[PDB]
């Protein structure tokens, strides 16, 4: 898996090939690992499958929750009930998620939930078997402020690499942007960004 | 075991084959292994056997308790949601392997669930030990706005591949059709091409041939 | 000849007084509300009475938004009303969570009516003293109101009212559907639905309303939402220039 | 190590014309040593019959089990258990012990008393149904025991017949294994009448 | 009224009163005198012990709760015990976890809270003792007064028990002294001795029929009883 | 292992267990009664684990004592077989299993017949005419194949035994020194107390 | 017939729960506290009856703080009320701990209001013998609430209860006429010193003591601090200014 | 907190009457009329739909309930009462049966268990009874259709016809003069609705009645095919457009 | 809180009586005769239905006579909804017994425990008493045929002839008067018929009034059969016995 969320100038991008595999074997070729805990707060899923799908579907449960009580969450919030389970849970669960989301005062943010349930607000995050391949590019090349189109051209650039390199990724790569306007679905085919 | 699901145009199809085995030996050579959570909703399962039977029952009850509880048919959705669940809290010792298919209110639907509780959505799915037979076969064959003529053909030749190269699956295809305006139709049996030859001899023995010791009347009724 | 109208227990003439009184606490607000249904869309209207001049208008609510398509208009006591709310959030989204699509208005409707029927059947559980009409537009029964009583009573209603003066709203709204012939509001937008409610709401009780008398809740397709003052008084202009 | 292999023991049920044939040995010992030659792994609940191969304490515990299950079931229903019915209760008694299993391969046989149609089935230690149309094995010569009636059986046997075919089954079966046979014993059944055969055989 | 409302704690009065703790009340009224006061340097316990008989022992009424803190009670005895317990535990907890010596206004909470739960729920009662705790902690001297209903209040000087109006009226007038002895532990207990004389009618101060109690900036909590107590009738 | 021998004859059923108790290095006893009566006319034998076997042997006699008064009847051997049996058959699966085998020799008052049965640690149940635990089985089955009649007195049931001790005392490592004899029959249970040299 | 007033939960043929309005006159009788809420911010007042020279001056504190932004004042039975705060701190860090956000005032009133109306549903606990006035700031404004006995409450412009209600609600309402832009909270604090010495003319036959809290974004940083020196005094003279 | 009522709520009077179960029975009494009556192939369950409201869709509500594919139920008495009574029928015929032998339960069994939930708010700490009188009309292979009757004490009773509720007493007379044991379903329809209309004071019509029949399997109804022995469910509920049918040939 | 509402149902009356036992007594004396008679050779059980109908199904119906055991039966008095919780669970004992010695649970063991279980209603608990009277019959090779009674006391009797329910004061000298120890069952089924036909409160003693059995040898076996009389077969006996 390879995984990344890009704060810029007008929101945040979550980033995602779609490879899931069972050994040597691609269980799935065409896997949807953005994953939706709110209108604009998404989530980049790694590690167990059944472990991942488990939190967001409860993280989802506790934001709806949380809407109908006191109204849209901010993305803090939503990092903070993840952190909670992955933390608490950290014997029983092997999950790496990054949680990326858009609200109207804060704007983009980016917060990185490793295996053990730590939380780190970055600027932009990395994750997956894939993300080791890619640290040097994308140190290198990240900017704040970018635009939509920079940072799409920067999110397919680090991912093609990654998938490139990691055997447990590959597939499309999908996109989820988050911004005032709304929420946007991307896809790109191998054709495309192999040849990059 | 070979199971396969192929969405087509207005609804979805489920086969699998039908050998049982324990270790390297035939049990049963037509068991059933496309199972009904509701009317429309069909399970095809693979792993430990007790487990998908089991599962399949559990939710399938719940499931029926929940469409009359809310007055609704039942949706593919809910199926998930709870086998999910289920196979989740218990770690992945339930090894219950599932593709579930169906229609209901909100259309046509294709999953798998593996024993630890993880789902995937797709067009084409397989599972079991035939898997990778006939994943080859669907991703040879499989296009976009199938027929369901072509969508049978597609599962069924899938499920052959796995009855012919994979030791694991053999014998019949079994097949279920689920189309979104209609009664699901369950095709038990739908392809046999493993007929057992006519034997050379007969083995009934003559009468008389089994030496007996102490023989007696049993009784059944009080 | 006491202790049975004390608890939820049946009287020698097999009657429940408690939960008789509980119907009695419903009017302690002296607020009336409706219901009504659209084309594509179902509104609730309820009186706003905000006496004390140091109270926040904007805290003085008795409709609530129960999940992004369930709305409630609760009549009775605020303290019963809010438990009634609360519960009913946390049952919808415990339902979306276990079987995966969101609580049917009906199904909510038919939770709420079975945790208020065990109050009328165990005694440490008194009544709650409210009438819950909930309001949406289902994904498969189209624009729905379902209503709750402290009986454990509850049905779909074509358009329904609910208060002290009930029954004049309702006749008012009894004698439309027999001239329209039809059991909804023939309407495409659900800003005249809203105009048709406040308009019969008027005529029933003889009585005129601004900006800050009414409250109105409003469910169109995957949304439930209420007006804010600004957005009733457009509503009341509307109908000005007309009658 | 294994156990259902520490007691030995084999049962074999086929069908035939109007008919259910059940044979079990006789053997009960434990690894190399025999203990008793007369453990009879068969047994019935009305006209319901239960073989029950594996590890010996469950066997009677099973047996005691479905026996006050049964009995129950008779004076509410007002009514003898079926065949088709009471496989779904040994499986959902089995998989109820999911964690903890009775180690056991029981095998029922039967005619259902209001179609006449005869019915076998078998079961896995957690209660996963075998159901079959020709026959069902368990024990410690199983591999053996379906060698023997995948080439000794055809459908349709008259129960004269039927009988020397589960026999012929049971017994070369249990002579390719050391932990099966010191004895063995056959149940015919019929819709009117049950008749039960003790078989002569190696005693070794 | 009253006969209707008085048969348990959880009911209100029609005039909002808790007759079930205004009768816990009556037992401390009848409960031996005993008084509180305090300066900016100590603080001081006395108290009236009462006998069943001459062949009798006069019952204590000063408890110890840590080094730095104690009280004097008058009412039900075991209540005392137990709320003494309870106090004596949370000054050990604070200890142990937080190596800080509880301070007396935390103290006073923590009685209040666990009385008030007493007042709220069906089946119990109401403690029946009141109580006048004394400590020097981090912020000097201090005398608390309980009382069963939950209320806790910090005060220079006060008095419980029958004829306790006797020893507080002089106490509130000599306010002014007593709070400037500083410095001057004899002279502390005298002004306390005087206060408890108010409140006397039956009998003279003796020997084992007075006990005193005093804590401050060089005195950990120590109590005095018998021919200890002798220099101050 | 101990030895642990039953028989069951014409009119009686005959126990035979050894009188070692051995701890590692040191044979501790050389007297011990490997025995509980649970009735008048019911006896129970027993070896295995140390402690496990005297504890288990005693609670059953304990609860058949307390049938026996609450009923004021005796219960059948078989009766009681079945008991003992589903007791062991539940502590199998318990946090730490009774480690016991036992034999029962009993003589049924309303059939007039002996009875012997043997059950093992997992609640194994079996009827037979003659019975043995541990390795002792793997000497006296055959011989007793060889010898025994069901016909048999109480005398050459006896001489029977005396076969079955000396193959054990001239075959088997272990110095279990000597046996303890029980006769069980319609007057009740009794001891041979001169086995030593008979 | 009758008896209905004997017990919690029990409904009055009229639909009242009498054990909760006797619960109200237990608040009646009690001291009287105030909040106002000004234009970034809000302020809590009190009447601590003086009883004798013997109770130390400026102790015996009553207003409380929840979380770090929060300020509560209660009328009527004290340790109820400090029951009641306890509740809402447990409350208060629950929601911090999972939403790492600091509870929302709203939010907050809702937690009180749930727990006390939970002390009207059953016979085997009695209700709460206080009203509580309650607020701060948080992500969109000031905020100040008054939970009632019933577990109502609502949102306030300025909020009274206790033995001088009716004067402290006859003020506020002059302030909210002749005020309609907006109060501040320098104003606000010396406008509730005020308040309490006219409320406390019902209380006139005994001498009592001042306390005064507020939380407000530009003179607090949105944090509840009490009001002490000589901007507490400034307000003391303010009032006894006012009084004559 | 805590359901302090761990104690009886129905005890016996001196003269041996449990005051509870009489006044349960005396609310089932005003309850709208319900009957049953059982032909040689097929039973029929039927009740007033007496709506609230003019504004009601009384569609939304319904008197008659499934329980079982083979076995149906109707009321007298407390609405809400019932409905629940129906979820925990419902449930118990999984738990209690179907999750066991793997195919649902018998009527006389389903009956014996909602008796025994009811049998249960009669002794139990902190209830009071069920204010209900149910009738449970259903078929099973061995013992053929059935029709019963369960009473808020937990009694029950099986019956060839009778009725329930308002007016009970000239209902059941009536069935006496009209029923023999060679009537067809259909003959039964027509008796049901004949007894039911002296009972309706105002519209008889499909809308306002509502009946459900316990009959012949209904494949149509099963809702997929391939399978010989699933034939369908024999538990059907009559459309209003049904009903009118029989009434004017009535 | 609760304790108003209770009724205490394990107490003492000043006589040492127990309210509730009396008064469930009180409510079985309204039930419908039931009548045992022990001959050298089986057992007689005879109950009379109260309240009739013509379209009451008797072929189905079963609400006086049932089944604990294939050597063991009952005859009910009282509630039969609270007998059917108690037949059940006696049911259950009889297969634990059965499962535990391999044996047919003895019919002493099994009365005492369901009388055990009536008894602890009576002394712990607070709930009512099971309003419920059994007359037992039942076979075992140790007693052979044996005829008890149980009440809702818990107390426990044997007999050779005994009445319950309604009327048991004149079957009770009926029976002593008719009753010999040297009797056979066929004589025993007319004492039971006749005994009901005089003390019923109805006209006449029809056979759809009846629940009838027999506890016999079985003529042809060795061992005990249970007869539970059809309709027709009492219609038959009704004849026989001279009562058309």
């Amino acid at each position: 898996t390879s995984i990344m969320a890009v704060t810029f100038k007008d929101g945040v991008i979550l980033g995602a090939d779609s490879r899931t595999t069972t050994g040597a074997y691609i269980a799935n070729r065409v896997t949807d690992k953005l994953t939706r805990v709110h209108d604009k707060i998404w989530c980049c899923r790694s590690g167990s499958a059944a472990d991942t799908q488990a939190i967001a579907d409860i993280v989802q449960y506790h934001l709806e929750l949380y809407t109908s009580q006191y109204g849209t969450p901010s993305t803090e919030t939503a990092a903070s009930v993840f952190k909670e389970l992955c933390y608490e849970n950290k014997d029983n669960l092997t999950a790496g998620i990054i949680v990326a989301g858009y609200d109207d005062k804060n704007k983009g943010e980016v917060y990185t939930i490793p295996l053990g349930g730590s939380v780190h607000k970055l600027p932009y995050a990395i994750a997956g078997s894939g993300s080791t391949f890619i640290y040097g590019y994308c140190d290198k090349n990240f900017r704040e402020n970018m635009s939509k189109e920079e940072t799409v051209d920067f999110i397919k650039h680090s991912l093609s690499q990654a998938i490139k390199w990691d055997g447990s990724s590959g597939g499309v790569i999908r996109m989820v942007v988050l911004t005032a306007a709304g929420v946007e679905r991307l896809i790109f085919y191998p054709d495309e960004y192999e040849q990059l | 075991t070979t199971i396969v699901g192929v969405k087509f145009n207005n609804g979805v199809v489920i086969a699998a084959d039908t050998r049982s085995t324990q270790g390297p030996i035939v049990a049963d050579k037509n068991c059933a292994k496309l199972h009904r959570i509701s009317p429309k909703i069909w399970c095809a399962g693979a792993g430990t056997a007790a487990d998908t039977e089991a599962v399949t029952q559990l939710i399938g009850s719940n499931i029926e308790l929940h469409s009359l509880y809310t007055s609704r048919e039942p949706r593919v959705v809910s199926a998930l949601q709870m086998l999910k669940q289920h196979l989740f809290k218990y770690q992945g010792h339930i090894g219950a392997y599932l593709i579930v298919a169906g229609v209901d209110p909100t259309g046509s639907h294709l999953f798998s669930i593996h024993a630890h509780g993880s789902t995937d959505v797709g067009y084409y799915l397989s599972l079991g030990s035939g898997s990778l037979a006939a994943m080859a076969v669907l991703e040879s064959h499989w296009k976009q706005d199938l027929t369901k003529e072509e969508a049978i053909k597609l599962a069924s030749d899938a499920i052959q591949a796995g009855i012919w190269n994979d030791l694991g699956s053999g014998s019949n295809v079994d097949v279920c059709v689920m189309e979104i305006g209609k009664d699901a139709e369950y095709l038990r049996n739908y392809l046999t091409p493993n007929v057992r030859e006519e034997k050379q001899k007969s083995y009934k023995f003559p009468r008389g041939t089994t030496a007996v010791l102490k023989e007696s009347i049993v009784n059944i009724c009080d | 000849a006491g202790y049975d109208r004390h608890i939820t227990i049946f009287s020698p003439e097999g009657r429940l007084y408690q939960v008789e009184y509980a119907f009695k606490a419903t009017n302690q607000t002296n607020i009336n509300s409706l219901a009504v249904r659209g084309k594509d869309c179902t509104v609730v209207i309820s009186q706003k009475k905000v006496p004390d001049k140091l109270l926040d208008p904007t805290t003085v609510s008795y409709i609530f938004c129960i999940s992004r398509t369930i709305g409630m208009v609760v009549n009775g006591p605020i303290p019963d009303a809010r438990n009634a709310a609360l519960r009913a959030k946390a049952e919808a989204a415990e339902f979306r969570y276990k079987y995966g699509y969101d609580m049917p208005c009906d199904v909510l409707a038919k939770r709420m009516a079975n945790l208020s029927q065990i109050y009328t059947q165990r005694a440490y559980m008194r009544p709650l003293g409210v009438i819950l009409t909930f309001v949406s537009v289902d994904e498969e029964l189209g624009p729905s109101i379902y209503k709750t009583d402290p009986a454990g009573y509850y049905v779909g209603y074509k358009a329904t009212a609910t208060g002290p003066k009930q029954q004049e709203i309702t006749t008012n709204l009894e004698n439309h559907f027999k001239k329209s012939k039809i059991d909804h509001i023939n309407e495409e937008s659900w800003e005249k639905v809203v105009e048709f409610a406040i308009t019969h709401m008027i005529d029933a009780l003889g009585t005129e309303f601004s900006k800050n008398d009414l409250e109105v809740g409003v469910a169109t397709k995957d949304k439930f939402f209420t007006l804010s003052a600004e957005n009733i008084e457009e509503r009341l202009v509307a109908i000005a220039e007309q009658d | 190590s294994d156990p259902s292999s520490i007691n030995g023991g084999i049962v074999v049920a086929m069908t035939g014309k109007d008919c259910v044939a059940i044979a079990c040995d006789l053997r009960l010992g434990s690894q190399s040593l025999g203990v008793s030659n007369k453990f009879e792994k068969i047994f019935h609940y009305g006209h319901v019959f239960l073989g029950i191969t594996g590890l010996a304490t469950d066997v009677t515990t099973l047996n005691e089990m479905f026996r006050y299950k049964t009995n129950l079931y008779k004076l509410k229903e007002e009514r003898a258990i079926e065949p088709e019915t009471f496989t779904q209760l040994v499986s959902s008694s089995l998989y109820e012990r999911r964690f903890g299993p009775y180690f056991v391969g029981p095998v029922v046989a039967g005619i259902n008393s209001k179609s006449g149609k005869p019915f076998i089935a078998g079961f896995d230690l957690i209660g996963c149904i075998d159901e079959a149309k020709d026959f069902i094995v368990s024990g410690t010569a199983s591999d053996q025991l379906f060698g023997m009636c995948e080439s000794l059986y055809e459908p349709n046997l008259e129960p004269e017949d039927l009988f020397e075919t589960i026999s012929q089954a049971l017994l070369n079966a249990a002579d390719r294994d050391a932990l099966s046979g010191w004895g063995a014993v056959v149940y015919i059944i019929k819709k009117d009448e049950v008749v039960k055969r003790y078989l002569k055989m190696r005693q070794d | 009224f009253r006969n209707n409302y008085d048969g348990d704690t959880v009911t209100f009065s029609p005039t909002g009163r808790l007759f079930q703790v205004e009768y816990a009340l009556e037992a401390i009224k009848q409960g031996s005198v005993t008084v509180g006061l305090r300066s900016n340097t100590h603080a001081v316990l006395v108290a009236l012990k009462r006998n069943a008989d001459e062949l009798s022992s006069y019952q204590k009424k000063i408890i110890k709760c840590d080094e730095h803190m104690g009280l004097s009670l008058a009412g039900l005895a075991p209540d005392a015990r137990v709320l003494s317990n309870y106090l004596r535990q949370q000054c050990n907890y604070s200890s142990l976890v937080f190596n800080r010596k509880l301070a007396v206004e935390r103290a006073g909470h923590l009685l209040c809270d666990k009385a008030q739960k007493n007042t709220q729920s069906y089946g119990g009662r109401p403690y029946g003792v009141g109580l006048l705790i004394i400590g020097y902690d981090k912020s000097g001297a201090h005398l608390l007064e309980f009382q069963p209903s939950g209320n806790v209040t910090e005060l220079y000087g006060t008095a419980i028990g029958a004829r306790s109006q006797g020893a507080k009226t002089y106490l509130e007038r000599t306010l002014d002294t007593f709070i400037k002895i500083d410095g001057n532990p004899d002279e502390l207990i005298k002004a306390g001795v005087e206060a408890i004389s108010q409140s006397l009618r039956d009998e003279s101060l003796t020997v084992d029929n007075l006990s005193i109690a005093i804590v401050g900036k060089d005195t950990p909590f120590t109590i005095y009883d018998g021919e200890a107590v002798a220099k101050y009738i | 292992m101990d030895i642990i021998l039953g028989i069951r004859v014409q009119d009686s059923v005959i126990l035979a267990s050894s009188k070692a108790v051995t701890r590692g290095i040191s044979v501790l006893k050389d007297s011990d009664d490997k025995t509980r009566q649970l009735s008048p006319h019911t006896l129970m034998s027993f070896a295995g684990e140390a402690g496990d076997t005297v504890q288990f042997a005693e609670y059953i006699q304990a609860n058949i004592q307390l049938y026996s008064i609450r009923e004021d009847y005796e219960l059948s051997p078989q009766a009681v077989s079945s008991f003992v049996r589903q007791e062991l058959a539940k502590s199998i699966r318990s946090r730490r299993p009774y480690q016991v085998n036992v034999l029962i020799g009993g003589y049924d008052k309303k059939k007039n017949k002996p009875e012997l049965y043997q059950i093992d640690y997992l609640g194994t149940k079996v009827e037979l005419p003659y019975g043995a635990h541990g390795y002792s089985g793997f000497y006296t089955f055959s011989l007793l194949d060889h010898h025994y009649r069901p016909d048999m007195t109480t005398e050459e049931g006896l001489d029977l035994l005396k076969l079955c001790v000396q193959e054990l005392e001239k075959r088997m490592p272990m110095d279990f020194k000597g046996v303890i004899v029980k006769i069980v029959d319609k007057d009740g249970i009794r001891q041979v107390d001169d086995f030593q040299a008979q | 017939g009758t008896g209905y007033d004997l017990s919690n939960s029990v409904f009055s043929p009229d639909g009242r729960n009498f054990q909760v309005e006797y619960a109200v006159k237990a608040v009646e009788n009690g001291t009287t506290s105030i909040g106002i809420k000004c234009n970034d911010g809000v302020v809590f007042a009190v009447e601590k009856l003086i009883t004798s020279k013997l109770l130390v001056p400026q102790k015996n504190v009553k207003i409380q703080v929840v979380d770090r932004h929060i300020g509560c004042v209660y009328s009527g039975l004290i340790p109820d009320g400090r029951h009641l705060v306890n509740r809402g701190r447990e409350e208060a860090a629950s929601f911090k701990k999972l939403y790492k956000t600091p509870i929302p005032i709203p939010a907050f009133a809702d937690r009180l209001g749930q727990y006390v109306q939970a002390h009207t549903l059953y016979n085997s606990v009695r209700p709460f013998g206080v009203s509580t006035i309650f607020g701060g700031v948080d992500k969109n404004g000031a905020h100040l609430y008054m939970l009632e006995p019933s577990g109502s409450y609502w949102g306030y412009k300025g909020a009274a209860t206790g033995k001088g209600r009716q004067s402290a609600k006859a003020e506020l309402e002059k302030l909210v006429d002749h005020h309609p832009e907006g109060l501040s909270a320098r104003e606000a604090v010396k406008q509730a010193a005020k308040i309490i010495y006219l409320a406390h003319e019902d209380n006139k036959e005994k001498d009592f003591e001042l306390e005064i809290s507020w939380c407000s974004l530009s003179e607090t940083n949105g944090l509840h601090k009490f009001v002490k020196g000589d901007l507490l005094q400034e307000a003391i003279d303010f009032a006894q200014k006012e009084i004559n | 907190m805590t359901d302090r009522y761990s104690f009886s709520l129905t005890t016996f009077s001196p003269s041996g009457k449990l005051g509870q179960i009489d006044y349960a029975l005396t609310a089932v009494k005003q309850g709208v009329t319900s009957l049953g009556i059982k032909a040689t192939n097929g039973v029929v369950i039927a009740t007033e739909k007496k709506s609230s409201s003019p504004l009601a869709m009384s569609e939304t509500l319904s008197k008659v309930s499934l329980l079982t594919p083979d076995i149906g139920a109707v009321y007298s008495g407390m609405g809400p009462d019932y409905r629940v009574l129906v979820d925990k029928s419902r449930k118990v015929a999984h738990t209690s049966y179907k999750r066991i032998y793997g195919e649902y339960p018998p009527t006389k069994l389903l009956v014996s268990e909602v008796a025994k939930i009811m049998q249960e708010a009669t002794q139990s700490g902190g209830v009071r009874p069920f204010g209900v009188s149910l009738l449970i009309a259903g078929h099973d292979e061995f013992n053929g259709f059935s029709l019963y009757q369960v009473d808020p004490s937990g009694s029950y009773f099986p019956w060839k016809a009778t009725a329930i509720g308002k007016g009970s007493v000239a209902a059941k007379t009536f069935l006496e003069k009209r029923w023999n044991d060679e009537l067809e379903l259909e003959d039964a329809i027509h008796i049901a609705l004949l007894t039911l209309k002296e009972s309706v004071e105002g519209e008889f019509n499909g809308d306002t009645i509502e009946l459900a029949i316990i009959g012949d399997e209904n494949p149509d109804l099963l809702g997929y095919t391939g399978i010989p022995t699933d034939k369908g469910p024999r538990f059907r509920k009559l459309t209003s457009q049904e009903i009118n049918d029989r009434l004017e040939a009535l | 809180g609760s304790r108003r509402y209770d009724s205490r149902t394990t107490i003492f009356s000043p006589e040492g009586r127990l309210y509730q036992v009396e008064y469930a007594l009180e409510s079985i004396s309204h039930a419908g005769t039931a009548i045992g008679i022990m001959a050298s050779d089986g057992i007689v059980l005879a109950a009379e239905r109260k309240v009739t109908s013509t379209l009451l199904e008797q072929d189905t119906s079963t609400e006086k006579l049932y089944k604990l055991n294939d050597k063991i039966a009952v005859a009910v008095a009282g509630l039969t909804a609270d007998a059917e919780i108690l037949i059940n669970t006696a049911r259950i004992h009889a297969q634990n017994y059965l499962k535990t010695y391999n044996e047919d649970i003895p019919v002493e063991i099994l009365v005492r425990r369901l009388s055990d279980i009536k008894q602890g209603y009576t002394q712990h608990g607070g709930l009512r008493p099971f309003g419920v009277s059994f007359i037992y019959a039942g076979y075992d090779d140790r007693y052979g045929y044996q005829l008890y009674t149980s009440n809702p006391s818990g107390n426990y009797t044997g007999w050779k002839a005994i009445s319950v329910g309604a009327n048991t004061s004149a079957a009770q000298t009926l029976l002593q008067m008719d009753y010999k120890d040297d009797m056979k069952v066929d004589d025993a089924i007319e004492l039971a018929l006749k005994t009901l036909s005089k003390t019923t409160d109805s006209s006449a003693l029809t056979y759809d009034r009846l629940e009838f059995a027999t506890i016999r040898k079985g003529a042809n076996d060795g061992e005990v059969y249970q007869k539970i009389f059809k309709p027709q077969e009492i219609k038959d006996i009704l004849v026989k016995t001279g009562i058309t």
